[PDB]
């Protein structure tokens, strides 16, 4: 067979240790899921420094906690705008997820609070910028570089899916690089906690699995498709399906004919054909062997999964740090005033935030 | 080339969710 006694026992034991880990992780998650934290700071505790970008349904500002000097990334959601866009439940659920999950590659919610006008999610400041920026700056990542990031996403999805969470917005734009060069997943505005099938058309066009586009329902395997898209884009510098307009992108996704740059290794092409697989009886991450079909694939043969989790692997890129509160790794964005009405808006709809 | 097609697509910048 492929493994002798020692290697087979080692792999078996590793796979059982993931099960034990996930069982404890679920216990911890459910306690926070059922009893969320609320109202852990207020706006005048923070100096507003600079806009870092956007997240679903809002804008993200670098802030400095006045009493400590610590910097954070604060997402500001305008309650009236959220109501108009029919995103009340999404925004409540994002905060509920963020305060309940705990994983080394998931951005942490350090504080949350609300006022008459807005909701505020104060997250860790991840100073290295978006993966998107670095990828577009250097064109494409080497396979070892892409694999280091991909491994973090594999582990993160293994964790999330064990909690019945589907992420649904994987893309380089949502992945931030921390000071040690590891990835932080942001934006749970499209995530859903559901067992089995769901139907919502949501996500980012280039990353949608065929079954999201089509009327049929879908499950967590859409995230494994999206991983395929991400790995392809990291290694190629462009995604596997693109076009001028989303409708044309969807046609290409549903057709599903993937082609690869000539520099892709055979191992990479094999993994991607198994992730970018229309047939759900064949897509990796959706089979009897679950996530192990991915983790044990030859393209990941050099990946020490525990060492990635423990953050003991040397990252391929360490972002420059100019000092506390430096934003040199970010684009500049329009600076919008934070206005707080003297009248409470939408109080009943956002009671749970 | 595929890369040139990508550059001509107008979708090389940040992509928003639907
Ligand atoms: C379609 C483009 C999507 N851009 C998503 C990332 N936006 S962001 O960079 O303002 C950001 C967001 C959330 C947490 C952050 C934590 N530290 C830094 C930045 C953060």
């Amino acid at each position: 067979g492929h493994m002798g006694n020692a290697a087979a026992a080692k792999k078996g034991s590793e796979q059982e240790s993931v099960k034990e880990f996930l069982a404890k992780a679920k216990e911890e998650f459910l306690k926070k899921w059922e009893s969320p934290s609320q109202n852990t700071a207020q706006l005048d505790h923070f100096d507003r420094i600079k806009t870092l970008g956007t997240g679903s349904f809002g804008r993200v500002m670098l802030v400095k906690h006045k009493e400590t000097g610590n910097h954070y990334a604060m997402k500001i959601l305008d309650k009236q705008k959220v109501v108009k866009l029919k995103q009340i439940e999404h925004t409540l659920n994002e905060k509920r997820i963020l305060q309940a999950v705990n994983f080394p590659f998931l951005v942490k919610l350090e504080f949350s609070f609300k006022d008459n006008s807005n909701l505020y999610m104060v997250m860790e400041y991840v100073p290295g910028g978006e993966m998107f920026s670095h990828l577009r700056r250097i064109g494409r990542f080497s396979e070892p570089h892409a694999r280091f990031y991909a491994a973090q996403i594999v582990l993160t999805f293994e964790y999330l899916h064990s909690l019945d969470l589907i992420y649904r917005d994987l893309k380089p734009e949502n992945l931030l690089i921390d000071q040690q060069g590891y990835i932080q997943v942001t934006d749970f505005g499209f995530a859903k906690r559901v067992k089995g099938r769901t139907w919502t058309l949501c996500g980012t066009p280039e990353y949608l699995a065929p079954e999201i586009i089509l009327s049929k329902g879908y499950n967590k395997a859409v995230d494994w498709w999206a991983l395929g898209v991400l790995i392809y884009e990291m290694a190629a510098g462009y995604p596997p399906f693109f076009a001028d307009q989303p409708i044309q992108i969807y046609e290409k996704i549903v057709s599903g004919k993937v082609r690869f740059p000539s520099h892709f290794s055979s191992d990479l092409k094999d993994l991607l054909r198994n992730l970018l697989q229309v047939d759900l009886t064949k897509r990796f991450g959706n089979l009897k062997n679950g996530v192990n079909d991915i983790k044990n694939h030859k393209w990941f043969a050099t990946t020490d999964w525990i060492a990635i989790y423990q953050r003991k692997v040397e990252a391929p890129f360490i972002p420059k740090f100019k000092g506390p509160g430096d934003t040199s790794n970010f684009d500049d964005y329009e600076e919008e005033e934070i206005r707080v009405s003297i009248n409470e808006k939408c109080g009943k709809e956002f009671t749970e935030f | 080339t595929t890369y040139a097609d990508f550059i001509a697509s107008g979708r090389t910048g940040r992509r928003n969710a639907i």
